[PDB]
């Protein structure tokens, strides 16, 4: 009834409570990555995935 | 939080038909799948071999 937000294991807020409503939403970071190239060979081709 | 883990190449899958392709070999032709084709022996006699 106290708790306010909560901590994933390594110190990472991963869910908080609405202070207006009471429901817990958990949070999830945002979509990220490298974008990698994958090619054949300039020599040969210069269409690209 | 910034860090990434990416994919093995080979999945568990597919290291599991490697792992029984070399068991296969070993079991159907002894050591002769390691310095060519596979030949058949009877495994009685791989062991008699060995
Ligand atoms: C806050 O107000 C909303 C209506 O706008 C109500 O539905 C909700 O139960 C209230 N929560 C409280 C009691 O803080």
């Amino acid at each position: 009834p106290f708790q306010q937000f909560g901590r994933d294991i390594a110190d990472t807020t991963d869910a908080v409570r609405d202070p207006q409503t009471l429901e817990i939403l958990d949070i999830t970071p945002c979509s990220f990555g490298g974008v990698s190239v994958i090619t054949p060979g300039t020599n040969t081709s210069n269409q690209v995935a | 939080n910034g860090l990434t883990v990416l994919p093995p190449l080979l999945t568990d899958e597919m290291i599991a038909q490697y792992t029984s392709a070399l068991l296969a070999g070993t079991i159907t032709s002894g050591w002769t799948f390691g310095a060519g084709a596979a030949l058949q022996i009877p495994f009685a006699m791989q062991m008699a071999y060995r």
